[PDB]
């Protein structure tokens, strides 16, 4: 029941290292994937690492959203919603225009770009989860 | 690398229906996620599917009447279009992307000959 | 004095993984927050997280913040300045403008729009302290 | 002997899972790899890998005309910082409201996604995962 | 986690001063930033607080002249409004959100009634 | 902190070839970037040329490509800039500037400067 040097291990219970520690190899956290059309078109594509959230924006806009509403058709799920509101920084393809989406703790993502039907969004990041 | 051939065009009438497939020469088919995409105008996407096909997307015209799928066993992506419309008619292309999320031309990295299609009113 | 395979323990000395580690559970490193005022209304919301911070952009430009300018009412602390000069993204509520703020070594952060005096500035993401 | 103790600076080998909860009191230091090279058009992009994370930043002064929704063909994003799926870094340019971003595929050959361009100084910091 | 109760607004002529009090039933109050916005259409932020009152934000018409504070033993957030202008005439409103740092309406989660605020002369 | 003394400015011809060198006081020259600005339309100073910390990266602003080189001999702790085939744009007070890294090109975006030297085409 200990710990050795060398060898492959699994080792239970929570464990506190008061020090520096330094990996060489890969650390690995857990990992869950998820994919859906928040609404109006627009695609949000995550994979939770740990306490990120790794996040890339998809689709094509091809209804009309308002400026400040809702995306309703799905919501990001209870095990990817951060613990406060996160606003996640995209662009349209072929322009220099910029927009934002807002993930609050709910998951009901909010639109704030102005009010819109056309165009291709994109954005790749992080977000924080607790 | 996927070298990608398109068959199963042709003439329909309208309501009709018509199967599209699109054979990779690769088993790495399994690691792009597909797309069917259609010039009549510029090429616009009408489907895309992930690597696995757990994930799919439609252009909203397409909804309720095509169905992207594909055979990851036979290194193949199918377009199964229903309720044909003179709307449908084009050459439909098959291309292989990295994210299925991902809808511009640009955003795909190999392509199909291409296939026609025509719905006749 | 040994690490068990079972059991809640704590353990110190500086430890070197020279293979590939894996955790099941949580990975929790020490964590700090701060938040001021950077200027022109901006706030700039940060946590800590062993060799990344977190950032959020708030507030409201309150008044004209000349292109290129520092940002002079709050400087960010040296515990949360980065090695090398980051560039923040965000974007202007309600339309299709973007902004960066640099954070340089210093903490003294500088705007990037163009001169403005209005607009609701958001925006979250990371940058590394190296 | 071979066992690790609670006290003392030591090595350890082998694959190790905690199936529990771990805590680092200290720093967690994983090793570091990185590229910078010009993209095109007088674009360029550094890159730091640190696990599975890869901090990008945006560097040079557009130089040449970038077609807008084109290949950048001077320096491809070399494998070992390649993404499984395609990014795109957000970026914007200095002295407006214009942002833009830049697409790094499993290839590596990146693409511009603003529209056609061919001066300013495109400025920005973020991450894209790695495996 | 918060019931809202707000109180009591009024007449003052200008360079008068009015006291306004937001109180929560919950001891959950400490766990929300606190902000006071007013409506002359639409809702403006005037005033914010962290949980622990370590951090305050105000627009700039009122810097100077207005206060936010707050009691966490009495669940109480207030607004002392001082050398008060024709221009603060509005309804006022006291909300709980996560973060004071927001100035948004929908970045707060929970409101209160809203109460009258009169400046004349 | 470096501090950073410029030196090889004068008259040259067009068509002509002249050598700047900046010269860091400290070893620690070889943890910073390096470039040469220059206030040729005047008064912005304009990038001309950047260095890695290990000479390993270069980048050129287009104009002086194939006619300038930046080079760095970090056991002198010295940056150079040779210019050949010297035009009357080129006529300018240059700057070393010293920083963490190479892709910038902006004057706020360095730490350290030079005097500036004089360089007059013909």
């Amino acid at each position: 029941n200990v710990v050795h040097k060398t060898g492959d291990e699994t080792i239970a219970g929570k464990k506190t290292f008061t020090g520096n520690v330094e990996v060489n190899g890969s650390l690995t956290l857990p990992t869950k994937s998820w994919s859906g059309e928040l609404g109006g078109g627009i695609i949000l594509s995550l994979r939770k690492k740990g306490t990120t959230v790794e996040y890339s924006i998809g689709g094509e806009i091809s209804s009309s959203i308002l400026a400040n509403s809702n995306l309703v058709n799905r919501s990001v799920p209870n095990e990817f919603c951060p613990r406060n509101r996160c606003s996640l920084v995209g662009h349209m393809v072929g322009g220099w225009n910029a927009f934002h989406i807002d993930i609050p703790s709910s998951g009901v993502c909010q639109w704030f770009g102005p009010t819109a039907s056309s165009g291709t969004p994109r954005g790749t990041g992080t977000y924080p989860i607790d | 690398q996927v070298q990608l051939v398109e068959s199963g065009g042709g003439l329909v009438q309208a309501g009709g229906s018509l199967r599209l497939s699109c054979a990779a020469s690769e088993s790495t088919f399994s690691n792009y996620a597909m797309g069917w995409f259609r010039q009549a105008p510029e090429r616009e996407f009408v489907a895309t599917i992930s690597q696995t096909g757990s994930h799919t997307y439609y252009r909203n015209s397409v909804k309720g009447r095509f169905t992207i799928s594909r055979d990851n066993a036979k290194n193949t992506v199918y377009l199964q279009m229903n309720n044909m419309k003179p709307e449908d008619t084009a050459v439909y292309y098959c291309a292989a992307g990295d994210n299925y999320y991902y809808t511009r031309t640009y955003e795909y990295d190999y392509w199909g000959q291409g296939t026609q299609v025509t719905v006749s009113s």
